[PDB]
């Protein structure tokens, strides 16, 4: 498959950031959209995730208040809005597929396709 | 604490408990009060001349011997000490 | 949290192991997942469900997991094997949640 | 001598525990995380 994301994006803070990627190649359903946070200066971190076949979300501890992750089944893209943006919080913000299997033995997910992306305040 | 404070009571209700003695023995009788959740009607056989009932049968009496003080909450126990009470000997 | 290795050394031809250690909570109950970043560009996966590998990874690349820790053994270490391996764990604290490692900086003595 | 460790563990992880009471039986609310596999319908 593939997840085409957003181009770069410049805002002062406290200004509401958009980032979204449509995904083409599959049954945008069937799959759970992750977000994912990598600073340039150090590794990646859980932004939170949301199922679009129901719209459930499961942000992050840290990004509690902050974060939407909404989505639209018509166009197959999926998008948050980061909002009280300060100077940590600029990274590339890449946006993941989740995928899952499940049997008898328990669940056993990763995130496969991956994206791009990026943003600076 | 709490946990272990009913671990001891209900050890406690339990130690020297004549499971072959029922409440009140040499006393009044016991009133067993009784529901029934019918759950289903399954089969009425016209040939075997019978029908078949799922049903949640209940019954509720006194036990003076199990009576607690020291905790307010309603008791709810693993089925398993069901073998060691005095249950009424109700058959169908 | 996952602690791994900040970093790690390698000369060409030489077994080198990346370790990820977490809780029970994490990566006791449930799977790792090793991802590769090569420089310059968007991380990839590289191992799911701590043993199998996904159609493009060499059998170069092994997982495994003992109690509550996995390591990423890389045989055969080659010059393009450069880069940061991050490790994802599933944990279940909340309903949905994901930890990776810190990251580690695998460089090519030579 | 591996064994040793197993078995002590096994044997103590059992000390005073009383099964018919629910885990938090008054603390807490036992939460019970429940999952299906239908291997055939
Ligand atoms: C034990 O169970 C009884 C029976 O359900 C509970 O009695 C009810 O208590 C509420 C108040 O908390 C009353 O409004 C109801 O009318 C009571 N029902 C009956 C049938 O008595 C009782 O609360 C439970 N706990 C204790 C400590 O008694």
């Amino acid at each position: 498959v593939q997840l085409v994301q957003s181009g770069a994006e410049v805002k002062k803070p406290g200004a509401s950031v958009k980032v979204s990627c449509k995904a083409s190649g599959y049954t945008f359903i069937s799959y759970d959209i992750n977000w994912v946070r990598q600073a340039t200066g150090q590794g990646l971190e859980w932004m939170g995730g949301m199922d679009p076949k129901s719209g459930n979300t499961g942000y992050a501890q840290k990004f509690q208040g902050r974060v939407t992750m909404t989505t639209n089944t018509a166009i197959s893209t999926a998008y948050m809005e980061l909002s009280s943006l300060r100077s940590e919080d600029t990274a590339v913000y890449y946006c993941v597929r989740g995928e899952q299997s499940y049997d008898r033995t328990g669940y056993s997910d990763w995130f496969d396709p991956w994206g791009q992306g990026t943003l600076v305040t | 604490s709490n946990m272990s404070l009913v671990k001891e009571t209900v050890d406690r209700l339990l130690k020297g408990y004549d499971i072959r003695l029922r409440p009140d023995f040499g006393g009044p009788p016991v009133a067993v009060g009784m529901n029934i959740d019918i759950a289903s009607i399954d089969m009425v056989s016209e040939v075997n001349m019978d029908y078949t009932l799922t049903m949640y049968f209940q019954q509720a009496w006194r036990d003076k011997r199990l009576s607690y003080n020291v905790i307010p909450l309603n008791l709810t126990l693993d089925n398993r000490v069901a073998d060691q009470l005095w249950v009424p000997d109700t058959y169908f | 949290v996952l602690t791994q290795p900040p970093s790690a050394s390698g000369t060409p031809g030489q077994r080198v192991t990346i370790s990820c250690s977490g809780s029970s909570s994490n990566i006791g109950s449930n799977t790792v997942s090793w991802y590769q970043q090569l420089p310059g560009t968007a991380p990839k996966l590289l191992i799911y469900s701590t043993n199998q590998r996904p159609s493009g990874v060499p059998d170069r690349f092994s997982g495994s997991k003992s109690g509550t820790s996995a390591s990423l053994a890389i045989g055969g270490l080659q010059s393009e094997d450069e880069a940061d391996y991050y490790c994802a764990a599933w944990d279940d604290s909340l309903k949905r949640l994901v930890v990776f490692g810190g990251g580690t900086r695998l460089t090519v003595l030579g | 001598d591996n064994t040793t460790v197993f078995t002590r563990i096994l044997d103590r992880l059992l000390d005073g525990y009383d099964n018919r009471l629910r885990p938090g039986l008054g603390e807490r609310v036992t939460e019970v995380k429940t999952d299906i596999f239908v291997t055939s319908f």
